[PDB]
Order: structure tokens, then sequence, then C-alpha cells
């Protein structure tokens, strides 16, 4: 069947690949988990005369895509596919993935969300589609036939963020949801909601997995609110101080948190330096002023924060 | 104050600029005067490389304490125009991270990060010349804080194509230096965005994977090594292929990759196959003289060699396929050609002879040549007069590219041709830009620029590399003046851009120093004294070789000026070009003293200055005298030099002048008591309002008498300051 949709690839569009493909409808799975195993670069010219045959200017072509793309979603986080076979099909998915209609590229969205719920993905390699997706829709003002209908792009954009801060992210690959939302553009109050998720999820993990989800939360802020960035951070570890104090006065631990703490001010030092707004706002943030609050304010590692921040020539006064 | 006064003797020793590190250090008050008598060292020519280079080879030990206020010094240098700063401030930022303790490693690593996302045009392209160059001296400390260069990553949409190529050249270096054939930290992430980058619609964020990628692929090229970059190149060509704007990019961004990179045989008969089919079949087609479809001119097949047969198959498809894309890939022309050029050569050791035909074509076109007769029919006409005339002119532009190289005799004769018509062609290119104006976007771009006229043709050109340099072999007629001009003047803006532009940026400084010492002297000396002779015995004839003897007196200059020949190396670089000019008579020793040297050619050029057509050609040469003087009587020989050029006969701007000044300059400064020279002018200066409100020794009016009396005061006031 392979070198029939190569000649289809040849000499026209329309009627020599679509006619083709009315004709099967039996099954893409079986074909594409093998046709991958013997040459994946047979798969990778395979998409390109597939997708061209199901073009979005016929309905017939779009909800064919629509089942093309929940196939090649799966196999990329299921079986074990060798990098390069696994990142070409995204490739080509990311790169077609333009012209799907408003009532498709919801429903291609949403079926990430419900596999947010429960999967083992292996792959976040899935959710690279996402931030591309999501801003498709954001191309869009008019109201799209789904549901009740008035609604546009930009706001099944946003409803369909608020259901990814409501549902449980999976405890390993909450990195890459993330490190997701770095690619899309964010309302103001969007960026408060993935932040605020994020945060809410940091007492949730192992301590040495803190690190490493800092700095993808510092790359966020950038396009993002400092503020709330910084006070997470900083109050997290303010409470997980107070418990240290409290065990000391009632080696284990020390390896650990002060650590961590010391990788952490380390990143957002490092943040500061990429980034001066984020410093502006940790010292305007910071500023004692009102003596009911220096007593509130400056903690231990908000000081060792500060110190840290001596290394930065600007702020070096300031802090002082 | 020891150390300020020695600015007067630029030869004080390594010692003044470890003490000034030393000074630097010690308090807040200190630093703030060293700083600014650092920067008016370096720009009195002084604390070159050379010295930095000991003080930090001998004395690490000493200055090891000294080392924030040493990387805030790199800062403060860093943060001004005028590179010589900021070269001395990365050069401190590279010998600290050479010897140093790797605490210091980490900040310095750290500081050149930031430089690069958040700096200035130059900040960032010396930043990343020394990131990379810190691979060279430490790779395996280097790839330890790789994470702090993953960063600048985040910061790739506003960087430029230069940097872009610059900062994954750096990212796929460590990750393959770290292990071949695994995936680690800097490989997977850079694979990410490569692909996040490529599935854009906007292009500006497809240039980014395209040159991205290209340039990973590049690098990891060196069965599981050619399918990896296989994989990656042809996930690119899938992207790029729907736009004749990024086509053409990674079609050049392909044919960057090829010349640069040695990579593997078998590699490169891979992906050499689709070259050849693919290009045959969109740009070539047969020699039926009458092509299919309606053109509302006279289309015909145009300028090929003819000593090409008449009778034969091969013409390029250029404008059936101009046309087509204008109604409803011609721009992917010369890109496919430069990538298939270099494929063929580097499979053939350098034999081009499969395409050999390829300078032997004509393409379809109607006629180019005048506007003149035609002048006045317009709109969409003279929009496709100009960029056919422009495609075309890009076409024999990549061709003399290609085959300069070429070994055969009636091969070299085919360029020249090609030459002639390269010419032609540029002066047709500019009657259709005086002509059409201001609304004349062209269909292409060039080095990638941001998103044309006169001023901007320029920049839309291609590049010639300089191998296309070495038809200047050959000599002059009564390869004619034209043609060489067209080289010489290409010349003079590569050795201005690089010793005062992709491809040339792209191979090192001292290679263009080295091979533009042969391939111009034991030539120009040829050439030049074509140009005397003629000088010494029509309308073009003057107007285009008194400009080629500005080019060459321009060109000449900018090799001996290069700032680069204090080091001890070059003097073998400057032995060569200074005995190469050392030949009115034969060598009676090999290895002569570079003092004499200096004289043998410093007389050699001085005889040339009766023959100079212009006020600007005495100026060149003076100026390039002066530059030999440097390497080492002449003194006062420059004067009587600059004394005729204000005094014999010669041939309303400011370009006028501004010579004037720079002549007087030079005249006053370098001779005898001025008080002689002064009253020359004195007395000789009164017949202005006596005459004919011109005079004897010339050049006086009420305009050219300010340049002089400004010369004169300063120059009195210098020498009474003097004792």
């Amino acid at each position: 069947m392979d070198l029939k949709i190569l000649s289809l690839a040849t000499d026209k569009t329309t009627d020599k690949l679509q006619e083709f493909l009315q004709t099967l409808k039996d099954d893409d799975l079986a074909s594409l988990l093998q046709n991958q195993a013997v040459k994946g670069r047979a798969v990778g010219t395979l998409l390109r005369a597939v997708l061209k045959g199901s073009p979005c200017s016929e309905e017939d072509g779009a909800l064919r895509r629509y089942k093309i793309y929940s196939c090649c979603i799966q196999l990329v986080e299921s079986g074990d596919l060798q990098q390069d076979v696994a990142s070409e099909i995204i490739g080509l998915l990311m790169l077609e993935v333009h012209h799907f209609p408003g009532p498709l590229l919801v429903d291609l969205a949403s079926d990430f969300v419900g596999a947010v719920r429960e999967d083992r993905l292996v792959n976040g390699k899935s959710l690279e589609l996402l931030p591309i997706i999501l801003t498709a829709l954001a191309t869009k003002k008019e109201v799209l036939a789904c549901g009740k209908g008035d609604l546009n792009g930009e706001e099944y954009k946003r409803q369909l963020i608020d259901t990814l801060c409501s549902v449980r992210w999976p405890q390993r690959y909450m990195i890459q949801l993330t490190s997701v939302f770095k690619d899309v553009c964010l309302t103001p109050e969007e960026m408060n909601l993935v932040v605020a998720k994020v945060l809410t999820m940091f007492s949730k993990l192992n301590l040495q997995e803190i690190p490493p989800l800092v700095y993808q939360l510092l790359v966020l802020s950038s396009k993002g609110s400092r503020r709330s960035v910084l006070d997470g951070i900083i109050a997290f570890f303010r409470e997980l101080d107070k418990q240290h104090r409290e065990e000391q006065s009632s080696t284990a631990p020390a390896d650990e948190l002060y650590h961590v703490e010391g990788t952490v001010i380390l990143h957002i030092v490092f943040a500061i330096k990429l980034d001066c707004e984020l410093g502006r706002e940790l010292l305007k943030h910071l500023k004692a002023g009102q003596q009911g609050d220096p007593s509130k304010c400056l903690c231990p590692f908000s000081i060792a924060l500060l110190l840290s921040l001596t290394r930065i020539q600007r702020f070096e006064e300031q802090v002082f | 104050k020891a150390i300020e006064r020695i600015e007067s003797a630029a030869e004080h020793k390594s010692l003044d600029v470890v003490m000034l590190l030393i000074i630097y250090s010690t308090s807040t008050q200190t630093k703030k005067g060293v700083e600014k008598l650092l920067r008016n060292k370096i720009q009195s020519d002084c604390i070159q490389e050379q010295l930095l280079d000991s003080a930090f080879s001998t004395h690490y030990l000493v200055l090891k304490d000294i080392c924030p206020s040493i990387l805030l010094l790199a800062q403060t240098l860093f943060h001004s125009q005028d590179q010589r700063i900021i070269l001395f401030g990365s050069l401190l930022y590279k010998y600290a991270f050479k010897f140093f303790d790797t605490y210091c490693q980490q900040e310095v690593v750290g500081a050149l990060v930031t430089h690069v996302c958040s700096g200035t045009e130059a900040e960032v392209d010396t930043a990343l010349d020394v990131l990379l160059e810190l691979i060279v001296l430490n790779a395996s400390a280097m790839r330890l804080n790789a994470a702090f260069v993953k960063g600048i990553l985040d910061y790739l949409e506003n960087m430029s194509p230069q940097q872009i190529r610059k900062i994954f050249c750096i990212l796929s270096t460590l990750a393959f230096s770290q292990q071949p054939g695994t995936s680690n930290h800097i490989q997977d992430d850079m694979h990410l965005v490569i692909r996040k980058q490529l599935s854009s619609t906007v292009f500006k964020y497809k240039l980014i994977g395209i040159i991205g990628a290209v340039t990973m692929a590049g690098i990891m090229a060196e069965s599981e090594q050619r399918t990896q970059v296989t994989s990656l190149l042809q996930l690119v060509h899938s992207c790029t292929e729907h736009s004749p704007w990024a086509s053409s990019l990674y079609y050049d961004e392909f044919a960057n990759l090829i010349q640069e990179r040695k990579l593997a045989p078998k590699t490169l008969e891979w992906v050499g196959q689709t070259i050849f089919n693919d290009f045959q079949d969109a740009f070539v087609v047969d020699f039926c003289a009458a092509p299919e479809g309606d053109f509302p001119f006279p289309v015909k097949a145009l300028y090929g060699l003819e000593e090409y047969s008449t009778q034969d198959g091969i013409v390029i498809n250029l404008l059936p396929l101009f046309y087509q894309e204008c109604a409803k890939s011609s721009l992917c022309l010369a890109s496919h050609f430069r990538l298939l050029r270099l494929c063929v050569a580097r499979q053939h050791d350098g034999n081009l002879d499969e395409i050999d035909g390829l300078l032997d074509c004509p393409l379809f076109l109607p006629d180019l040549e005048p506007g003149e007769k035609l002048e006045s029919m317009s709109a969409k006409d003279r929009s496709l007069m100009c960029s056919l005339t422009f495609l075309t002119f890009n076409w024999f532009r990549e061709v003399v590219n290609a085959f300069c190289q070429q070994t055969s005799p009636e091969m070299k004769g085919k360029v020249l041709s090609r030459l002639k018509d390269l010419v032609e062609l540029q002066g047709i290119l500019e009657k259709y830009l005086a002509v059409i104006p201001d609304y004349v976007p062209p269909f292409a771009s060039v080095d990638l620029d941001t998103l044309v006229s006169l001023q901007n043709y320029r920049a839309f050109f291609r590049e010639l590399d300089i191998e296309v340099f070495s038809i200047l072999h050959s000599g002059l007629v009564t390869l004619g003046p034209a043609e060489l001009l067209f080289l010489l003047e290409d010349l003079s803006q590569k050795l201005e851009n690089m010793l005062t532009f992709s491809h040339l940026h792209q191979r090192s400084v001292q290679d263009i120093v080295h091979c533009v010492v042969q391939l111009l002297t034991p030539m120009c000396n040829h050439l030049e004294n074509i140009h005397n002779f003629f000088q010494c015995l029509t309308a073009q004839e003057q107007h285009t070789m008194a400009c080629c003897y500005q080019k060459l007196l321009q060109v000449l200059h900018a090799l001996f000026a290069w700032k680069g020949f204090t080091h001890q190396s070059k003097h073998r670089l400057l032995h060569s070009a200074l005995e190469v000019l050392s030949n009115r008579l034969k060598q009676m020793e090999q290895d002569q003293p570079l003092e004499e040297l200096v004289s043998q050619s410093f007389s050699y050029l001085q005889n040339f200055h009766h023959s100079v057509p212009s006020f600007q050609c005495g100026l060149y040469l003076l100026r390039l005298l002066m530059a030999l003087l440097e390497k080492s009587q002449k003194k006062e020989k420059l004067a009587s030099l600059a004394k005729q050029l204000l005094c014999r006969a010669w041939p309303k701007n400011p370009t006028f002048n501004d010579h004037l000044h720079d002549v007087l300059y030079i005249y006053l400064e370098h001779t005898d008591n001025v008080l002689k020279a002064i009253e020359e002018i004195t007395g000789v200066g009164v017949p202005e309002l006596v005459s004919a409100p011109s005079s004897t020794f010339p050049t006086l009016t009420r305009h050219t008498f300010v340049i002089f009396f400004r010369v004169m005061m300063a120059e009195l006031e210098k020498t009474v300051k003097g004792l």
C-alpha cells in the first residue's frame, strides 16, 4: 500500500489522495506500530502523504486527520521508539497542526487534558503540541462550532488552560507539563494560575526534585508575574526552615535542606542576573519599611538570598 | 604616574599590566583612575594582546587574589563601543578562565553568558567568540558549567543569523564532547527548541530552527551517525520547502556545512545524490529558443559563452519560472547552485567537470540590457527588469565562485568573461535603480538582515569568496580595467571588514591575511606597474584606471596597516610581504634585515607618486608609505610628497576638503622646523586677495584657507608644548 501512496504524492491533490483514504477506514494502529519498526523513515513520508491527502478545506480530510493525529500521539509515548523516529513523528504533527479548524483543535487539546488525568506517558513528547495548539486558537477571535458555541479561540484557550490547573498533575511529568506553559502566551490571570498551581504541588515532591523545578518556574516568570513566583519559593522554604529549627531544639536533615536552598538560591540569583526586573521585584517585595514587617519579612532563607545577590554588581549596593 | 609617562614610549614592558591590575583592586579611588588610563592606553595602540600575554603566563599566581576586580575590569571594559577595549575586556575574561580556580571559572562563564543574552551587538559577538575559545582551551571544565550556557537558548529570538550559528556551534560541541552516541542535558533540550522553532509560521522563528538544526547536523557529521544526521536534515527540508524564503536559507546553511567541516565521503555521498537531481529538475531546460507560455517580452536564451555549442541541450529556466511565481523556487536557484557546487567539488577533489556546462549556460530572459530606449515604459515591467537583472547578476556572481579555482586555461577564460558579463550586468542593474525609485523591494534577502535603493543594492549582492580573488593573477589591456576594478572593489570592502559578510568571517583572520599577501603583492606589483606606465603615457579608461589605482593603494595599505603585525608570529608574514615588495632589483641576501626591507619597499612606492591621477591617489600612497615606516630621512621624504600634492595642477564637496586636511596633517607633522614651511604659506598666502579672488603652490581659497590655518596653528602649538 505504501508505494501506491507514493504515486499520489506525485500526480495531484484531492482525487488521487483522498480516494484511497475513504477506502480504508479499518485500522491505522497496526500499520504505524509496525511500518515504523522495519524502517522508521517509511513513516516520516507516510505522514506527509496522508496529511496532504486530508486538508482542512474538506471535512472528510479534517475528521480523518484527527484520527491520524490521535494515532501519532499514542505511539510516541507508548511503545519504545528510537528517539529519531519519535521526534520525526511529532515534528511533522507540529508542522501540519497549523490549519486545523476551531472544532478539531479544541478536541485535540482536550485529549491531552484527558491524558493528563491518568497516563504513563513516559513522554511529555505528546505535550509539545499543546503550545502550538493553543496559539493557533489565539489566532481566531470568532465563535467556533462546539458545545453551545458563543466562545472565541482565546476563551477556549483560556478555559482549556483553567481545566489544566484543576486536574491532578502526575508527579513524574510535572516538569514537562510546566515547561509547556513556557511556550504559550498568557494573560496575567492565567499566569498566576500556572504559577500558583505549580507552587501548590511543591510540598508533594521529594526535596531534590524542587531545584530543577524552580528553574523552570523562573523561566516562566520572565513573561509572567515575579512577585508570586518569588513569594511562593521564599515562603515555601520559610515554612520549611521553621520545621528544621524546631527539630534542632527538640546532620540528618542538614545535608539536604540546606544544600537545596543553596541550589535554589544560586538559580534565582542567576535568573536575576539575566533578568533585572526579577531583582527589582525581589527588593520591592522584601522592603522593610514599616517595622512590624522586617520581623515577618526577612528570614534565614530570604537573607541568604540577598547576601548571595551581592555577587551581581547593580543590586549589591541596594541590598546592603 | 610612572606608568602614564611611558605612554610616550610604546615599547614599555609587561610588568606594567600586572601592576595596573594590582593598583585597580586596592581601592575604589584608584579604580576609576586606572580604568580611564587603561582605556586611553588601549586607544594609544598600547597594552596589546602580546603584553597581556606575558603578563598572565608568568604572573598568574600573583594575580589569583585579584580575581573579582579583574572580572570587574572585564565588565566596565566590555561596556564601550570601539571593540579594541571590548577585546581587551574579553582577553581578561579568557586569561582568567585559563589559569585559575573553579569558582572563578564558574563566574567567568556566567558573566560571559550574560553579556550574550542582554548585551549589545559587539558585546554578544565577542562574548560568543570567547565562549568558543574556552572550549578549545579547557573543554572538560567548560562542560561542567554548561547549565548556564543552555540558558542562552531562551534568548534565541533576539539574536542575529551569525550568532544563532555561533550559539549552536558551542552547545552541540559540548554535547558531543561529553559522550558520542548518547543523549544528555544539552543534546535533548537543544533538539526540543529546534523542533519548536521549525514549526512556526513566522519566518523569524524558522530562521532559528533552520540555522540551529543545520549547525547541529553539521557538527555531528564529524551507521548510527548518518541516520541521526540524515533524519535531522530531512526534518529541516520538509519544514523549509513551502516558503521560497526558508528553502533558500536551508540551502545556504547546507552550503555552509559542506564547505567548512570535513565529513565522511560516505555521509557526503548520501545527501549528495538528491542535490544533483533536484537541481536539474527545477532549473534546467533544453535549448528550444522558444520557451512555452505568453510573456509580453521577447524572451530568448541569453548570454551563454557561445564557445559552448549553439546546437545543444542546456539552458537555465529563469524567466518562465520567475514569471509564474509573480502571477501565481526560482529564488532558490543560486542557493541550490552553491550547494550542488560544493557537493560535487567535495566528492571530486574539486573537479567540477560534471557541472562545467553550467558555466557555459545561457538563461531564458527578456533583454535586460538597456532600459535606455525602453525608458519610461514602466510599472510591472520595471520591477521585472530590475530583479531579473538582479537574479541573473547573482547567478553569475555565484558561478564565478565555482570556477575561479579550476585549473584549465580555457576554464580561466570562461570565468574571465563571466567577469565582464558580471560587470555589464551590474551597470544594467543600477540603470533600473536610478530609474524605478523607492517602490522596489527585492524578491530576495541578504545576510538575513531584519524585517531597496542604490545604497541597499550593494547589500543584496551575493558573497564572493577570496578564492575568487585568484582571478587577479592576470594582466591588463589598453582581464581589462573594468573587471580589475570589480575585484579590487570587493577586496577592499572585505579587508575593511577584517583588518580594520558571512563566509568571510567564518574563516580565521590569519588565513585571510596569509592568502591576501600572496594573492595581491606579486600580482599588484605587476598590476601597479601597468597603471604607472599608463599614467606616464579615454573617457572611461582614465576614470576606471585612476580608480583601480586607488583600490590598489587602498588594499596594499589595508594589509600593512594590519594591527596584528605587532605580534611575534606575524613577522614571518611581514617578512614575506616586505621582501615581496623588495624587488626593483634582485635579492642579494635571502635573510635581509627587516630595516632595509622597509626602505626598499618605501623607495619602490615613492616614485609611484608622479603618475597619480587624483588628489586622493596621492593620499592613499602617503598612507601606505606611512604604514611601512611604523614597521621599523623618510620623515622628510613624506613632506615633499605632501608638498607636491598641494603644489602641482589638479583636475565644492567635503571629500576634497577632508583629504587636504589629511595631507597638510601629514605634511607639517613629518618635516623639519615648521616655521620654514609655514612662512611659505604666510608669504604666498597673500596672493589670494591681490590677484583675482589659486596661487603658486595652489589650493588656497576662502574654503581652502581655513583648512590650512587649522593644521598650521595646531602644529605650532604641538611644538610649543613640546619644548
